């Protein structure tokens, strides 16, 4: 298929999904006329889409943990678990990285060995493996809106199986869920993949169902500049709704200058909705999640608290839609259910703690959210540039050309060029700006910022203080000061 | 510190990345010729590139948990490779969530690695045990 | 000795101090000059004064838990494990109950009793009965600045004893050791009482020898408007500057709206001191400190690091240069060094999370601060007036005529008609005014906001509002919504 | 009629008065005669208190921990000034630090206690526990 940021044919759509339904034998549970009847029958207060709804009406932060395992039962023990104990206002359910490849050989394989030691062996949940029948089960056995969270390039079955399963909520897109989370993927290999997604989900509105889509904000987890997370961002949105999307949930991750982050989230907000409107997407139901620290965690169980309690105290201020849970393990390993619960627990007591609390408007946030806005301005304007209107040709071009540019991405066809380091308050800046299309204004802006730092620090910003803030939070501090 | 070569990457359907240019860093620093093969890393990646460039030790990166299963084999394909006796370390997140650390470290141990590392290990500590392995402090 | 507002002479001072080193045996073991050449032998890393400047110079705020156990090893075994595992800036030594009302037979009986049974059954430290000897060997065991945390109406032997045992900070005041820890004590003995102990201070300073005083800003710790607790606080601080203090901490207990808190510490250290100049007290080093909640806390360990972590941000970016730190036994009991270390460690690496960072100006800050100072200088202006420009006589009548009055405070010469409850934001505000001598406009204001929550919840505004108020945080909530 | 009376209070050197007032507002509004002695109450005030006004309830609060020391012989008291059988409640955060609670309550009950209640008890646990022993409920 040739890529254009065009909404598939009905017909063209159909060609794919038969092809997409033969690639494991669980496909063959996949029926759209009777998924369409069950989704329509899951009560409201289990559909992800219209409950993002219910919390933006009410001014509420909804958290929502990570988790999953190989096996069915465990799995769903263990859900019933962050939802009864813990709390939790949305289930996921994180898919294994033998699922994220595509090779549900070894989902199979893990799912066996993980019978045998009484333990999961896979890091996550094996959803096509156990197909549409395993996947209602988890909605059957739960009381919350269910999501897939994970990291797939081509995610198009496991697309088809849990939305027939009844998961109201996929989490993704073609850049988000490729530069971070593959090697060897072409950009517009993961875009038609992803708007196959995308155009699964449109299909399904026009039936009247509603579901929702998250675009992965925090990519490599590692320092990302708000702007060129917002960039992802907005563009995975107006991708969405080219394939008839129309519950749309934007990411970021936090950075840990409050005000940066609120900027950050404000101006996705902002910008993602300016945006699907100039293009034409009028009817585009817009929220926001914040995710806690995605960095290296502090291994102390209390620092870990310090982590996702300030994280959580970020995005109430911030008035995010939706906060994702980290744990006290997150340093050693998958959380048990009890870690899990602990930081599910922690952060809905600081929301609760903060009931109707938002950051007001200063200087400093204004002068922060034009930056951004700035910044992130250039990106996409080049983009559009640079595939002559079609935003998905633009991103291919963008992405061969370093105009966009993920931090510490595994991907070989992310240039790998631009490197952030924070600035002497903690904001992530641009140290290197590689291709990235800057003004010399906004480059100076940069420069000035991380001249602060060289001078209380007493060294020249560098490499050597990427790796400091690469470990800082891990070590106790949120800049790496030199030891 | 005397020049040796080491294989150095992320096994199986693993794409965590910071580590490993971490890792590239402080070895290369260190004084080795670091052969990095990057991520998603089956063994033969590691197997090909060790017999490419005469490699001293093959540094297995794990980090998402799933190289319990990954990890399995690896001597075992050493040495029908010709690589018998080469240096095998491990370290990174290798199991599925926190464990007792005795009770992993002996499991990777008896799939035939040199060396087994915990979550937050310094690369520091991986370059001292490794020169002293090999017998170049 | 008839109370007024006057330093001190040398000889008043003498007389009073050699009648109270006759309260308890250990008094004879305090020398004067000897206490002198002891004291300035501290190493500054070690002086709670010299430390204070040194944070307020690098913008930095220190953490500070609560400690104290019957026996001394045991003691000092505690105060060494905050210090290294928890990584405490400053040392406390919480002084027992039983040594507040000074029961020194008391302490000793409980002493015995710990010894027997192999834990303290004293809630703290009896440092009247350890005398200097075992005070002394308290500081020469620990290598941070050390501080009498309590709560003692009639502290001066105390005094005595702790600051020649080289403890180098005295928290409390004649308001703040009395109200909320006393039934029977006239406001004009606690007074009395309380000007020997910063006139004690003050004959130190005026040796060249610094020592720190602490008024008790979170009262009852039970919704109290910032207003009436920054006036008891700034009145403390004139207090002790009258009699020669010089180095003054003054304190403000969390409310739970950050505006709101940032707001009263910010008014707090402002008018502390605008009142301190415009009395001719010009050499005064003026510190903050942050109680973190000082309410009921939840028994679930993971929500109280929620309200430990919530309370730590506002601390930061309010700029205090000193937080208290709480622990996940709070519910419970006094912590084990485990909890109290757990404790310290979460506030600390919130507060390295947020190095530098402090919340910009805002209108909402600037309208909070202008209702904060005006409701507090109502309250100043009505006892000057009535100590005829004396302020330790009208802090008297204040109390008298319920001008001054702290919500649910034991002492009889409290009105207990003040009625604190939050808005629908979770402002404290007044409910009832009593006496409080308010202008109608700041009436109006309160009440003004308190029917915004009437509004949202659907019912009047009540004292079941300030029963559920006082409930909500145990129950996992800032406002007592209903159920 | 047959309006019951309790003595309500803080025992020993305990200064905490916010649970102290809870209580009294609970058990008015539930019916009860409360004659509140207030914080700071050594044993004799309870005993006097229960004596003047015919009480047929002591409910001793103790919040500051110390209680395990205060509470001892408040019974052989009671029955000493002619007060057998009067109800003894106790209750609050009356041992110093986190304890097993079983074993407090054994201690608290070997000390003459009827009840004894651990921290967080809501009001409405004592008030249906005293309407059952009074058979009033
Ligand atoms: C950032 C991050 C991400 C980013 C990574 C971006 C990228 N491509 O690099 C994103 C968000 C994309 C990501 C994704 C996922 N992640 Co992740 N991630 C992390 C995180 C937060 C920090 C990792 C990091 O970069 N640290 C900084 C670098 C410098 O340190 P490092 O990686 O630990 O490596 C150092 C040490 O381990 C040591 N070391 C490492 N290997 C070796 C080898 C030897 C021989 C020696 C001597 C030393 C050594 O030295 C290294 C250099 O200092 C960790 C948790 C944490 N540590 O707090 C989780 C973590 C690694 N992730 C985890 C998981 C499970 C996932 C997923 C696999 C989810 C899934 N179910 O599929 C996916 C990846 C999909 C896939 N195909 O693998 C788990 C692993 C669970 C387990 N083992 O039990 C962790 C531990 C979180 C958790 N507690 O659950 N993640
Ligand atoms: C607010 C508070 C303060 C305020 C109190 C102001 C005042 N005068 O009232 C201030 C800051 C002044 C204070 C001071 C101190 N406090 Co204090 N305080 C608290 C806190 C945070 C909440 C108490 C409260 O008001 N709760 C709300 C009310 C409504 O509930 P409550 O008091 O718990 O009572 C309810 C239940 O217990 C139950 N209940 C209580 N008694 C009874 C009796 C019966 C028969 C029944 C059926 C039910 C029942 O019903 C009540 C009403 O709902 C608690 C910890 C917590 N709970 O989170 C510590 C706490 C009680 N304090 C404690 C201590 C030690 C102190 C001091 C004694 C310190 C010292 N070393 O001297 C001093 C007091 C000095 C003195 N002479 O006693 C400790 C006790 C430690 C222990 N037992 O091991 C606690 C538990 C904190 C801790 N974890 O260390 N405190
Ligand atoms: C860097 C992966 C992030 O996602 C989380 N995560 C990934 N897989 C799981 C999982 N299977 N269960 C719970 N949390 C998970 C992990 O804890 C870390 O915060
Ligand atoms: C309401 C008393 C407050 O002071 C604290 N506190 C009082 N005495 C001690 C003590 N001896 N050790 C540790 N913390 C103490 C208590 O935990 C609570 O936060």
């Amino acid at each position: 298929m040739e890529l254009k940021n065009k909404k598939w044919t009905d017909e063209e759509f159909h060609k794919q999904r038969e092809e997409v339904l033969q690639q494991w034998p669980t496909g063959k549970e996949v029926d759209l006329q009777e998924a369409v009847d069950y989704l329509k029958k899951i009560p409201a207060e289990k559909n992800f889409a219209e409950k993002l709804v219910l919390a933006k009406k009410k001014g509420i932060t909804m958290a929502q943990p990570r988790a999953g395992v190989a096996l069915l039962d465990e799995h769903i023990e263990l859900l019933r678990y962050l939802q009864d104990e813990g709390g939790a206002d949305f289930l996921p359910s994180t898919i294994d990285a033998y699922t994220r490849q595509n090779r549900y050989d070894e989902c199979e394989n893990g799912i066996k060995e993980s019978e045998k030691a009484g333990r999961s062996l896979l890091n996550g949940f094996p959803g096509v493996n156990h197909g549409v029948k395993g996947c209602r089960k988890v909605l059957e056995a739960v009381n919350l809106p269910l999501q897939a969270r994970h990291g797939t390039p081509d995610s198009r079955l496991l697309a088809e199986i849990i939305h027939a399963g009844g998961w109201t909520s996929n989490e993704g897109g073609g850049i988000s869920y490729n530069v971070p989370y593959a090697k060897n993927v072409t950009i517009e290999k993961s875009l038609l993949d992803w708007q196959y997604c995308d155009r699964l989900v449109g299909f399904y509105e026009e039936q009247g169902v509603h579901i929702n889509r998250e675009p992965f904000g925090p990519l490599t987890g590692t320092l990302v500049p708000p702007s060129m997370s917002n960039a992802v961002g907005i563009t995975e949105a107006l991708l969405a709704a080219e394939q008839g999307v129309k519950n749309i949930t934007v990411g970021y991750g936090e950075c840990g200058n409050m005000i940066q982050d609120i900027a950050a989230l404000r101006c996705l907000e902002e910008q993602t909705n300016e945006y699907l409107k100039a293009y034409g997407y009028n009817d585009v139901f817009v929220t926001t999640v914040f995710h806690q620290w995605m960095g290296g965690f502090p291994q102390d169980e209390s620092k870990a608290f310090g982590v996702i309690v300030t994280a959580t105290t970020i995005a109430a201020l911030a008035g995010a839609t939706k906060v994702i849970v980290k744990t006290p393990h997150e340093a050693i390993g998958i959380p048990t259910k009890e870690a899990n619960a602990a930081g599910i627990k922690a952060t809905k007591m600081a929301l609760n703690m903060l009931e109707g609390q938002r950051m007001p408007m200063s200087k400093e946030l204004e002068t922060e959210m034009a930056v951004i806005k700035a910044e992130t301005k250039c990106i996409l304007d080049k983009m559009f540039e640079l595939g002559k209107g079609d935003l998905a040709i633009g991103t291919v071009k963008a992405f061969e050309t370093g105009v966009m540019d993920i931090p510490f991405g595994p991907s070989k066809y992310n240039a790998g060029k631009m490197m952030p380091v924070r600035d002497n308050l903690g904001c992530v800046r641009y140290l290197e700006f590689g291709n990235v299309p800057f003004t010399e204004e906004i480059k100076n802006y940069n420069r000035e910022r991380l001249q602060e730092r060289a001078k209380f620090e007493g060294r020249d910003v560098s490499f050597q203080m990427v790796i400091d803030d690469i470990f800082a939070v891990g070590k106790g501090r949120l800049i790496g000061r030199p030891e | 510190m005397e020049k040796k070569t080491i294989v150095l990457g992320v096994i199986g359907s693993d794409c965590h990345a910071v580590g490993n240019k971490i890792l590239d860093h402080a070895f290369t620093n260190a004084g080795f010729n670091v052969v990095n093969i990057g991520v998603l890393s089956p063994q033969e990646n590691f197997i090909k590139a060790a017999i490419e460039t005469k490699a001293d030790a093959i540094l297995v990166s794990s980090l998402y948990g799933q190289g319990e299963i990954d990890c399995k084999g690896l001597r075992q394909k050493c040495d029908e490779a010709g690589l018998e006796g080469i240096l095998l370390y491990v370290g990174g997140n290798i199991v599925v969530g926190k464990q007792h650390w005795p009770d992993v470290e002996k499991r990777f141990k008896d799939m035939g690695y040199d060396r087994v590392y915990a979550p937050g290990t310094p690369p520091e500590v991986g370059i001292a045990d490794l020169k002293k392995d090999l017998n170049i402090e």
